Formats: C-alpha cells, structure tokens, sequence
DNA sequence: TGGAGAATCCCGGTGCCGAGGCCGCTCAATTGGTCGTAGACAGCTCTAGCACCGCTTAAACGCACGTACGCGCTGTCCCCCGCGTTTTAACCGCCAAGGGGATTACTCCCTAGTCTCCAGGCCCGTGTCAG
DNA sequence: CTGACACGGCCTGGAGACTAGGGAGTAATCCCCTTGGCGGTTAAAACGCGGGGGACAGCGCGTACGTGCGTTTAAGCGGTGCTAGAGCTGTCTACGACCAATTGAGCGGCCTCGGCACCGGGATTCTCCA
C-alpha cells in the first residue's frame, strides 16, 4: 500500500473528518453520503469553533485570565450579534448574564 | 559464580553502551528458582543534559531522576498510561541514560504467555517495552536495587546491525533525528525498523 | 438610601456565574415533583445540577421580560401582572 | 418517603437574588408565589419528560442526558453536560 | 467515548496560544460541535428528500449552511468549505 | 344627521373582520413587495400564484399576531391607543429583532 | 418603493381583526417595517430552496419550508 | 392461496398500515421497522383526525353548514385546549380568528 | 400520480358525522395536519432509538413518542387507542 | 326612558360549480419462504446513589421604621375617529407568447461494500503552574 | 498554597485499493402556467374637516417595600456504611429485511346534481340624542 495521509490533512483541517463521515453515515440522515460533504462540514465546524474561541480568547484576556471559563464563551456568544442569532435559543452552564441595569 | 557481569562492565560513555548492550542475555531471577533467558533486540541512548528527548533536560534535578552521581549502572524505573512501566540504566556522567525496548525469550513461554494477561503471535510476544517489564515483574519497588548484587537480574555473554534515528520524540529540536538506535538486520521481530536507513 | 443597595446587588449578580438558588431545597423540589409521575425513583447529581442550570437561567430571562413590562407601564416594581403579560406574549 | 410542600424552600431571598441578576430594582410581595407556581410549571414539564426518557430505556435513575433531551425538546439547549 | 477535546485543542492553539482552556468550557464546545453538526446535517437529510435525492453532497451542505447560519458567518463557512473542498479534491 | 360616537364603528369593524376569513392586504400590492423583496437576493425569478397566497396568509397571521399581543401591551399601560412602543415591547419579549 | 401599496386601511383592517381599538398614526411605518422584515426573512429562505432545485420560479412548497424552518408552520398549501 | 386481507383490515384501521409502514422505511428515520409500529402509529394518526373531525363537524353544525371549511377547522383547534396546544404554532389558511375583544374595550 | 390521505379522512369523517361532507381546502388542511403528526412521531421515534443505541422502531418507540408530543388527555387515549390496535393485530 | 336613522338577520328563489360517486387499470400492498443478526434474557461487577451524624456558620426569618413610589384625581390640549367627496388604481376577463417545469432515455462516474493494515487517539496516575 | 490540567501502550477504526451497479447529470420535447398589456367598471383609498375624548403631565397621600439588626436554623462539608442497579458480556432465537409472484385498492378521469353565495323585502334590534 502507499503512504496512508489522512484525509483532514488533505483539506488543511484540523476536525475529523472521517469521524465526520462515520457520524454522517451511521446519524440516518441520507442513503448515501457524498465525498465532498464532510470535508465541508468538518471545515463549517472548524470556522465556528474558532470564531467563538477568537472571541472567548479576547473575553478572557480582557478579564486578566490565561484560561477560558463558561462565562468567557458566555460573553464571547452574546456580545456578537451573529452568534446570539445562532444561540438565541440556548443556554450555557455556569455562564452568567451581562451587565445592563 | 564465573557467569556474571559486575558494576566495572559498565564503566563506558553513552554510545560504547549503546554498542555494548546488544546481543547479551538477560537472565531474570524470579523466585521460583527459574530462569527466562531473553535476549535483547535494541537499545535506546540519551547522551544526558544536552539531549532534548532526555528527562533531565536543561538541568532537570528532580528527585525521582536521581541515581547517577553515586555509581553508574543503576537501575531505574520510571511510571509511564499509568500503570506501564521501562527500563533505564544510568550510563557514565550526569544525566546519560540507555533505555531497554525489546527483548526474544528462549525458554518458559507459558510464563509470560501467562503472566502479562491483567493475539498471541510470536511477533506480538515480547513487542513493547512496557508488557515485557511487566512480565519481568519488577515494580517501582525496584528501583533502588542496584544492578549487579544479591541473586537478582544479571548480565551474561552470548555466542549486521543498522543504526536508525529518533522515531517518537516529536518534530523538533536538532536531537530528534540522530541515528545511534541499533537494531540486528533481518530479524523479523523487531517492532520498528527503518526502510530508508537499512541501505545506508 | 432607599435604592443603592439594590443598585450594588444588580451590580454584584451579574458579574457572578454562581448558583443563586440553594441546594438541596431545589433537590427536594425536584424530588417531590417527580414522586407523582413514578415511584421510587433515582437522580444524578448531574441532572439535578442540569434542572437547577436551566430553571435559574429561565426565572433570570423571564425577570428581564417581566422588568420591561413594568418600565413599559412607567414603574420600577415589578408585579404578578407584568409576569403574567411577558408570560403570554412569549407563548405560555 | 413522602415529601410534603418543599415547594417553600426557594426562599424569598432566593427570587430577590435571581431578580436583581435579571435587572430588577423593586419586587412586589405578591411577586413570590407566583415565581413558586412558575418555577413548579416549569419542573413540572421538564421532569416529566426526563422521566418519560428514563422509564423508555427501563432505568430507575434520571440521568442528565434525560434532562438534556428533555430540555432540547422545550426548546432550551443546554450545553454544558454532555449533550 | 469519542469527543472533540483535542480538535478544539488544535483550533484554540492556531489562534490563541497563550489561552488554555477548563474541563467545562471544552464540554460545552463539545455540545456546541454536536448542536451545530445536528442542525446541519437535518437540514441537508431535509433537502435531500425534498428534491428527491438518497445523496448528501458538498450541495446540499452549503445550502443547510447558508439557510442555518447567519449573513457574515454563512459567507465566511461557505468560503471556507469551499476552500476545503477546492483543496481537498486538487490533490 | 346622525354622526356616530367613537367607538362603535370600531367595534363593528372587529366584530366584522373577526367573523370573516378572508384576506385584508389588496393582493396586487402584496405581489409588487414580493417581487421587489425577492429582486434584491436573486434576480429574473418567476414566482407561482399559490406561493404569493402563502406569503399573504402568513404575513397576515403573523401581523394579526402581532396586534394582539400589541394590543395586551397597551392594556397594560392603562391606554386604548396602540403605539410604536407597544410593537417595540412585543417584538423584545417575543425574541424578534 | 412599494412598501406604500401595504396602505393605512389595510393595516386598520389587521388590527381590528387583532382586537385593536384605538391605532396612533405612527403605527403603519412601524407595522411595514416589521412586515418587510419578516418577508425578506422568508423569502430569503424559500429564494434559498429555489436556487438548490435549479429552478426560476418561487412554488408554494419552498414558502412551506421557510415557514416550517421558521416555526411558523402553514396548512392547506400542501404536505 | 389465501385470501388477501389488509393490515389495516385485520386492525380495525381506516388508516393504511402499508402505507405507514412504506413510508417509515422510506423515510430514513431507523434501519428496521418493527411490525407493531405502522400499526400503532395508524391508529394515532385515526385518533387524532377523528379528534379535529368530530370537532370541525360540530362547527359546521352550529353554522348551519353541511361541509366542513377551513374556518371550522381552526374553530375547532382553537377552541379545544389540548389541541390548540399541539397546533399553536401552526397557521390554518383561510381560518381566521376567534371572536375576542377585550373587557375594556366595550362601552359602559 | 400523487399520494393523499384524502380518502381515509373521507372515510373517517362519514364514520363520526354520517351527513357531514368535507372541502377541498379542508382536506388540504387535514392531509398536512397527518403529514405533520406522522413526521413529528417518527423523529420523535427516531430519536429515542438512536439515544437509546437501537436500530429499530418498534411500538415501543411510537408509545413514548405519542406520549412526549400530545398533551395529557390526547396522549392517554391515543396511547389507549394504538395498544388495542396492536393487540388486535397480534391475536388476529 | 322614547323616536328615528341605521345596521343586521330571516326567508324565498336562483344558478353555479365543486363535491361525490362510478370505472379502468396500474402500481403498490399482500403472501410465502429463507436467512442473518439485532435484541431479549440471565448473570456479574463495581459505580455511585441514598441514608445518617455532627459542627461551623452563613443565610433565612422576624421585626421596626421611614420614605420612595404606586395610585387616584384633575385639567388640557393634541390627535385620531367618523363621514362626505374626489382622485386613483386594484381587479375581472382575454390573447398571446414565451419561458420553463416535468417527463424520458442513456450513459457515466461515483459511492457502497469489503479485505487488509497500520497510525491516531484513548486510558491514565505525578510535574508543574494560576488563580 | 493546591488542585485542575498538560506531557508523557495498544487497538480499532480510518484509509488504500478493487469491483460494480444504480443514481444523478444531460439532451430533447411537450404543454401548463406565468407574465404582460388593454379595456372598463367600480370598489377602495386619499384627503379635508370638525369635534369628542383619551394620552399625558402635575400633584397629593397612604402604604408597602427597602434597609438594618438581632435571633434561629438548617445548608454545606466531611465521613461512614450499605446495597440498588448501570453497565457490560455471553448465548441463542425469533423477527424483520429481502425477493418473487399475485392481485386488488386507490388514483386519474369524467359525469352529475345539490349545497351555498347572492339578491331582495320585511322583521328585529343598536345606537344616539332629547
């Protein structure tokens, strides 16, 4: 056999995306899974973990911290006004509230 | 007894160990009165503080990376998860190290065959450091027991080999890719071997 | 004076992500409320941990819609019928 | 074995603090037990279908994942333990 | 059990290397992981049945994107799959 | 003449447009805003006559929706009036921005 | 511009069939605000299920699949 | 052979079993279909058509109509509560609204 | 050809109202009432066996789904209602 | 409270078009048998859930006082409702012409299935740092 | 000053490679449904105007929450002990997928006639002023 690459590192990911494809495959949500759909999905997934990791980072470093705690992300998702769009209807564990009177 | 190899055997610098370590039985004294007769396959050298893969890398004193400045030749084991242990001698100098990693038995298989259970091919038998220690049974209890004393483990003399570089220690530094790892050619049981260092 | 005190407790509150409701008096609520769909039941602690997660956070959403039904009504105490308009405009 | 009305227990300090963290400077008195009868509505729900999850899968012990589940199908996701 | 620990590990070191990271945020990015690969992946079983097709391509995954995701952050995933995509299939 | 007081051709009207079922908005109108609406997202696009009637049974569900909750609103604050605070407070309870 | 063609009756004539009695007359920019956002959020959508069936025309089905992915479910045009 | 009797016939069912078992198959929501569940599932889905039937039939009967219109459908939600619960989030067309002006809004 | 449920409405309609017809809009109405119910209990269905690592539905599945969706009275009677068809079609 | 303008319902005829019944048939549901595996069933281990005792000790509770604030009342003035009149354009019907949805044949590439192998990721008890 | 987190064998699931078959892409055609313009009748909107009435501001009072302090209490933490049952594994059986032949049930088409919208006159309230 050749060199066994791995296919994440194919598309210059980090997620993975034969785990990705497993998942597809056996969640029942289609006959057959196409080649291109986890690679597409790995890479959605890899952009929103890392905006929301752009932003709890600036939370954190911003409250004199070096480790991100729930209320981080909790700042991190309401403070954009995109990301309280996707999580309007979700709530995160010891997360707290912001500060308006 | 003739058939034993005191603490003056071992009075070399790092790569001599390496070179000296290969081919040589290991005769484990368990307290049934047997004996296992193992001969190791391949070492592994840490030349001491100014090797990057080394434990007292940078000057690392800790106190459990302690036996070298009262003898050399000490035994020396470390817990690597979490239960796995591996076999380290201390070579001449502060920090010099040589590493045990595998071994072909001759006689007794039942007993490691056995005695590692907590799939069992004569390739897989004795391949990796950890079950082959374990099978040994020697324990974080022995690690102060020096190496060539009492009615423990010694070394006894036996009857091409190609030096291969650092595999696992990580994409960094300028010590990760020296070859000074010796391993016997054509021998089928060797658990990692190197295609591209075999024609020189 | 009468105010600043309630100031400084809203300051306080907020910048806190502690568990605002005690314990086991929760754990004894949810304990009784779950006796009348069967009997004899177990609880994680995690699912009582989850139950109070989520009850705190809704009482906190629905006193944010219940304060801005009362500044709509031009006061700054909130009452039952401000609970009871946010109640079933958000659907309960 | 029987518990009796802990329906109490969320003391009246309890809602103060969780109306000051929503914002509120002034609370009635009549302000309480209506929170108690939306509190119970609300466990109400939530618990029943935790344990409607838990008596499918035939277990006596309510998990998180049922409170999980249960709370994904109000509506309300809750990240945090294990979902 | 399988989790995203180490791929959030990853993602966190490339862009905030002095940032580590608690056991309870990482089970809450591991939820927010599975959430999101949830709606993504009913919304293209959704318009898989709809157009009457057994295939989930790289099609019907941009499309769930752009209908899920909010205007910048739907631009930027469909930039970046597409990239991935490009990239992957170049080789 | 007879001039009616404020209040009762109100009443009539809801009462009237309670007990009907049909639609309030002019369809052609709708039609127009549909059309410049979807102009803006994809341009040259046809549109089916029963998708323009389900965008018009929609809106007018949701925009009588709207008013009711509007209306609560301003019961609330001891008025009969409805006004733009009123739409404002509705749509930030509701979760709508 | 054709936001105006929603006319002041027509918005009078939702909210009387809204129970609404009495209407201020800065309610009708207010109510067309909200009525084009709303239909630019759904036909957003249902523009979005046209272009991935390759087609030219907006059908009654992609309207009751925005509203559906909305929460907004309608009955009688099809299921 | 035997004589073809249906699935629903054999269940006291109006409503297809086949046609509920096909598509729950079809409809990519398990690997297997149990042999009980078009069953139980046809009988639900009977249940609750008879439920807004019989209710939309005493609309039509209270408006002196012999046909059932959308309107008496979504009288006959709106006006049971367990069923306005199941469909609050559902538009009826053609359905209106319920009769309902507030108390103070009505002249004294 | 298109698939309906327009004529076991029909039937069911003549079965509790014997003189009482139905509309087009309405049987439009009534047809994606039962698409949206048939499509509600089969995820439902479908995800409590995947949390429950089963790869069939079975009427179990159908059972604790009836009895998440329908509120209290409803849930009871069509639970009551798909057991006795269940049975009826095992003895028979 | 009465009278009168005005809105609303009832009964009678009409004519219309959409529901409701019948029929040919094509496609999907039934029947019978086989075969492979998902899942019921019995059993064991060990995690962890419940029950109980006691000490600090912070938080809940009861009470006293005062003042901020809800709430009713009154004046007033803008602002919206109701109605008549004029301008404006929605709407019904029709022709047509063109785009485009929907179907069909085909031929092709891509994705499931499977066999083998190996490398990434999981499990885990001590080194070292950030609240 | 310490506890949560990171840096250290083996195993199983991803990956390469071959096969093959059917799902989706493409070219072509048929006709149903969309658009657009015109006439023309008219319902519906736009606009102006008067006046009632409701929103809104000011003010006074009475009471009911905030705030503070002392006494009570039971949460919270630590520890121990017991056992229910959660979770895993082994075995085997019956239950559902799958396939081929059969056949009748529902769907498209078509004809027909009866419920329902509509017009209209008279009875019956609705409301507003006097």
């Amino acid at each position: 056999r050749a060199k066994a690459k791995t296919r994440s590192s194919r598309a210059g990911l980090q997620f993975p995306v034969g785990r990705v494809h497993r998942l597809l495959r056996k969640g029942n949500y289609a006959e057959r899974v196409g080649a291109g759909a986890p690679v597409y999905l790995a890479a959605v997934l890899e952009y929103l973990t890392a905006e929301i990791l752009e932003l709890a980072g600036n939370a954190a470093r911003d409250n004199k911290k070096t480790r991100i705690i729930p209320r981080h992300l909790q700042l991190a998702v309401r403070n954009d006004e995109e990301l309280n769009k996707l999580l309007g209807r979700v709530t995160i564990a010891q997360g707290g509230v912001l500060p308006n009177i | 007894h003739l058939t034993r190899l005191g603490l003056e055997f071992f009075d070399q610098p790092a790569v001599p160990l390496a070179r000296a370590f290969l081919g040589q039985v290991l005769v484990r004294r368990l307290p049934n009165g047997t004996e296992l007769r193992g001969r190791i396959v391949e070492t592994e050298a840490y030349l001491g503080p100014e090797d990057e893969a080394a434990h007292s890398r940078g000057g690392r004193q800790t106190p459990r990376n302690r036996g070298m400045f009262m003898k050399p030749g000490t035994l020396y084991v470390y817990i690597i998860y979490g239960m796995y242990f591996c076999m380290n001698i201390s070579s001449q100098g502060d920090g010099a190290c040589v590493l045990l990693r595998a071994l072909e038995p001759l006689e007794g298989l039942e007993t490691m065959r056995q005695l590692r259970s907590t799939v069992l091919k004569d390739r897989e038998l004795c391949s990796g450091p950890s079950k082959l220690c374990q099978a040994l049974a020697i324990n974080k209890s022995f690690d102060q027991r020096d190496l060539a004393q009492d009615e423990a483990v010694w070394l006894e003399r036996g009857p091409a080999v190609v030096a291969a570089a650092r595999v696992g220690v990580g994409h960094a530094g300028e010590w990760a890719r020296k070859p000074l790892r010796f391993y016997v050619r054509g021998s089928p049981w060797v658990s990692v071997v190197d295609r591209v260092a075999e024609q020189d | 004076r009468p105010g600043t005190v309630a100031l400084r407790e809203i300051r306080r509150y907020q910048k806190s992500t502690e568990l605002l409701i005690r314990k086991l008096p929760f754990q004894r609520l949810v304990r009784e409320i779950a006796q009348d769909f069967k009997t004899d039941l177990r609880f994680q602690s995690s699912a009582v941990m989850a139950l109070q997660e989520a009850s705190e956070a809704y009482l906190v959403g629905l006193f944010e819609d219940t304060n801005l039904c009362a500044i709509h009504a031009k006061r700054v105490t909130i009452m039952p019928k401000d609970i009871q308009l946010a109640r079933r405009i958000r659907g309960e | 074995k029987v518990l009796r009305d802990n329906i109490q227990g969320i003391t009246k300090p309890a809602i103060r603090r969780l109306a000051r963290r929503g914002g509120v400077k002034r609370i009635s008195g009549l302000i309480y037990e209506e929170t108690r009868g939306v509190l119970k509505v609300f466990l109400e729900n939530v618990i029943r279908d935790a344990v409607t999850y838990t008596e499918h899968a035939k277990r006596k012990t309510v998990t998180a994942m049922d409170v999980v589940y249960a709370l994904k199908r109000q509506g309300r996701t809750l990240y945090g333990f294990g979902g | 059990k399988e989790s995203y620990a180490i791929y959030v590990y990853k993602v966190l070191k490339q862009v905030h290397p002095d940032t580590g990271i608690s056991s309870k945020a990482m089970s809450i990015m591991n939820s927010f992981v599975n959430d999101v690969f949830e709606r993504i992946a009913g919304e293209a079983s959704r318009l898989a049945h709809y157009n009457k097709r057994s295939t989930i391509t790289s099609r019907e995954i941009q499309t769930a994107v752009r209908l899920l995701l909010p205007g910048e952050l739907a631009k930027h995933a469909v930039s970046e799959g597409t990239k991935a995509v490009t990239k992957y299939t170049s080789a």
